[PDB]
Order: structure tokens, then C-alpha cells, then sequence
């Protein structure tokens, strides 16, 4: 069947991945 | 003394700051592997195997929205895709119940949006339809398809198309799961509201009107023997799944909209009401025989896409059983059905799968079982030639060299059709039935 939710890409502060 | 920087942690570490004490940690690692996953089949199963699904799962009952709406994008996208375990670890952590849990605290669009994207997701996986039927049918009713349908204006039109999508899927098969959405208080009601609404917009063509009138056809499916004391005041409930008013709404549909899925899905609703032996399926088919529906019915025949040009044919055949303006449906089904066999000059049907060409043989028969004047004007159409083109092929199988052979047979039943082809040479083994 259709996954019609799909995907999606997101923003991210990659500097406080820590 | 060391300045913050953009090296990119590794996923082990990513899925390690989902457990962080600071929120904007959470949340950023959540958004961050949101990303990472975004169409790339492998990260998502990496996330499966590094045990993070239950980690995002659980993050769906933190208080902040950036926690949870972040867990959910991330699990959106995780549900998606080729990996079908990805879905099955989702549900196997309680996946679905924690999204429903915070499908009831959401007040936003962007976060429901969100949530029922990842529903839609997971229902295609048939391991995990009665999961979203038993846990999440009520929510998604109560919570989304009511309030925002404007039943009772309408409204969050992406979160109403993700939730009907998700209930469409998860009613594809199992009578339990027609009966428990038939049963839903207003869940009937607010989709055939829905539709209305959207034709009267003008909208004959969007997902929103495509997975509503699919989740109709699978409610119609089977109605006359799963309607709770199938023994057959204003109707309500499931009882609108065979009133005028929808039956109208659908036949409108296949006049305006220009969208195989919803052409499909409308003549098969019609199809499904047609099916059985019981009051409403005599007073609707011998409502569809009426010149206007007919024409709308038998146009889809010459649809250029075959699953449209199959439903007519399914949905002509039911109307056929009981016919008595013989020739109605004679004139408006024979023409349109014959041009779709192999063996004359439009191209694609001789490209039709064999499911296509015995759902047009076997309605031929069907409405020319006794109808002199509908076998006369398939005589008249050259379909004759056609049925002796499949029933003598050497390449078709069995099967639509049988149901060829059942056609020729029910041919050979009428003087008037035998008489011309044994002035050919033909004769009745000619074309035997095995």
C-alpha cells in the first residue's frame, strides 16, 4: 500500500551536538 | 581552550544525545537524525539497529513540543521506506499507542501533521493495520476527521488527507476492520461530508477526495452481509453507505474527476453496493440503469488507463445480473467493452493483462446472457471476430481462452447469431468450453 506519509528532511544546529 | 565547531558526531553518539539531560540536545539530535534518515534507507536501519526506535518512541510523551515534535519527524521518516522492520519496531515498542497518546495532546497542525503523516506511513504495513484500527480508529476520528471536516467548515486539509489515507490502508482487507469503522460514531457521516464538501469546491481531484472515496469503496465492500443484523427513522451511521446521496456523489465523480485512483475507487464503490442480493442493492442498481448513470459508467471505458477501464467493466457487470431495459445496458456496455479486446485497431487492448481481458469477457457474458440485442449489437461491433481472435490464440492462457469460449457459447444460444457464422463454415465445437 501507499506510505503516503512520505519523509521529510529538518533543520539541525549541528554546533551543539556535543 | 576548545571553541564549538561543525564536526558531525556518529550515530551512535547522535542516538546518544536523544538521552541527554539538556532538552536542546534531544531536540537537536532528534531534527539532526531526522535528517541523517532523510532517503537513506541504510541510516534508518542502522537507527532499527542501534536500538534508537524506542528511544524516539519514548521521547513522543516528553512535555516539550521541540522534543517530542522532533522524536516524531524523526520516526516519520524512519517509517518510511523499504525496510519494512523499520514499521514492525515501531509498533513492536508501542509505538502506535504513544503516538495516539500524543495525537491527543497535540493543538497544532505542524505536530498532528506530523503524527498522522507517520500513521499513513505505518498502516501499509498489514502486520500493523488492527494495531492503528484497535488503537488509534477513535482518536483519528475524534480528534481529526470530525472536528476539522466541518461536519456536523473544512479545514487542516493535509492532516484530513494523512488520516484518511491511514484509515483507507488499514481497511484494505479483514471484515473486522470494515465492521469496527463502519461502527465509528460520525466517522461515515464526516466522509461523505468530506467529499461534498471538496466537489463542491470544485475539487474532483485531490489526495484528500482520492483517500476518502478509496476508504468508501473498502466500507461498501461486503456491506449487505457485515451491516450488524444483516436482516434487511432517517438512516445514520454506516446506513449512509447505500442512501441515494452517496451513490449520486460517486457518480458525480466519475464525470468530473479526471484521476484513475478516484475513477477506480468510485465505479468500485458502485460495484461493492451492487454485489449483493437485499433491498438497497435492487433499489441502486435499478437506479444506476437509468440512462445518465450508465453513460457515466460505460464512459470509463474509454479511459486510457486499464485498472479505470477494469472497474467499469466489474461495475457494469454487477449492474448487468438483474438487467431489464435490456437493451439500456446492451447500448451502453457493449460498444465501449468490445473496443477493449485484442484484435482490432486500438493498440493498448491488445496490451491488457489477462485479468483486464476476462473481467470484459466474463461482464460480455453477463449482460448478453439473455439479451437477443445485446448479442446482436456485439455482432454489430465486430466482436465476434474478437472472441474468436482470443479463443484461438496460441498465445493467451487457458483461462481467457475459456472465458472466451463461454462468451461464443452464450452466442451460440440465439438463431439469430448462429445462423450468419455456419454460413461461414463455423459450428458449435468450433469453440468448446474445458
Amino acid at each position: 500500500d501507499e506510505e503516503g506519509g512520505g519523509e521529510e528532511d529538518q533543520d539541525f544546529d549541528l554546533s551543539q551536538l556535543h | 581552550p576548545p571553541p564549538p565547531n561543525w564536526r558531525q558526531p556518529e550515530l551512535p553518539e547522535v542516538i546518544a544525545m536523544l538521552g541527554f539531560r539538556l532538552d536542546a540536545v534531544k531536540s537537536n539530535a532528534a531534527a539532526y537524525l531526522q535528517h541523517l534518515c532523510y532517503r537513506n534507507d541504510k541510516v534508518k536501519t542502522d537507527v532499527r539497529k542501534l536500538k534508537g526506535i524506542p528511544v524516539l518512541v519514548g521521547l513522543l510523551d516528553h512535555p516539550k513540543k521541540e522534543v517530542h515534535l522532533g522524536a516524531c519527524g524523526a520516526l516519520k521518516n524512519i517509517s518510511f521506506g523499504r525496510d519494512q522492520d523499520n514499521k514492525i519496531a515501531i509498533k513492536n515498542c508501542d509505538g502506535v499507542p504513544a503516538l495516539v497518546r500524543l495525537l491527543r495532546k497535540a493543538r497544532d497542525m505542524d505536530l498532528t501533521e506530523v503524527i498522522t503523516g507517520t500513521l499513513w506511513n505505518l498502516s501499509s504495513h498489514d502486520s500493523i493495520k488492527m494495531e492503528i484500527v484497535d488503537h488509534a480508529l477513535h482518536a483519528l476520528t475524534d480528534e481529526v476527521i470530525i472536528p476539522h471536516s466541518g461536519w456536523e467548515h473544512i479545514e487542516w486539509e493535509s492532516v484530513l488527507t494523512n488520516t484518511a489515507g491511514c484509515l483507507r490502508n488499514v481497511s484494505s482487507e479483514r471484515s473486522e476492520a470494515r465492521r469496527k469503522l463502519r461502527e465509528c460514531d460520525g466517522l461515515v457521516d464526516a466522509l461523505i461530508f468530506i467529499v461534498q464538501a471538496e466537489i463542491g469546491q470544485k475539487d474532483s481531484d485531490s489526495k484528500l477526495v482520492e483517500n476518502c472515496v478509496c476508504l468508501l469503496r473498502n466500507l461498501s465492500y461486503q456491506v449487505h452481509r457485515e451491516i450488524p443484523q444483516a436482516e434487511r427513522s432517517p438512516a445514520r451511521g454506516y446506513e449512509l453507505l447505500f442512501q441515494p446521496e452517496v451513490v449520486r456523489i460517486y457518480i458525480s465523480l466519475l464525470k468530473e474527476s479526471k484521476t484513475p485512483a478516484i475513477l477506480e475507487a468510485s465505479a468500485g464503490a458502485i460495484q461493492n453496493l451492487c454485489a449483493g442480493r437485499w433491498t438497497y442493492g435492487r433499489y441502486i442498481r435499478s437506479a444506476l440503469r437509468q440512462e445518465k448513470a450508465l453513460s457515466a459508467i460505460a464512459d470509463l471505458l474509454t479511459n486510457e488507463h486499464e485498472r479505470v477501464v477494469k472497474a467499469a467493466s466489474g461495475a457494469l457487470r454487477n449492474l448487468a445480473v438483474d438487467a431489464r431495459n435490456k437493451e439500456l445496458i446492451g447500448k451502453h456496455a457493449i460498444p465501449n467493452l468490445v473496443k477493449n479486446l485484442p484484435g482490432g485497431q486500438q493498440n493498448s487492448s491488445w496490451n491488457f493483462s489477462e485479468d483486464t481481458v476476462i473481467s470484459i469477457l466474463n461482464t460480455i457474458n453477463e449482460v448478453i446472457a439473455e439479451n437477443l440485442e445485446a448479442a446482436k449489437k456485439l455482432r454489430e461491433t465486430q466482436g465476434i471476430e474478437k472472441l474468436v481472435l482470443i479463443n484461438k490464440s496460441g498465445n493467451r492462457s487457458e483461462k481467457e481462452v475459456r472465458a472466451a469460449a463461454l462468451v461464443l457459447q452464450t452466442i451460440w444460444g440465439y438463431k439469430e447469431l448462429r445462423k450468419p457464422l455456419e454460413k461461414e463454415g463455423w459450428k458449435k465445437s468450433d469453440f468448446q468450453v474445458n
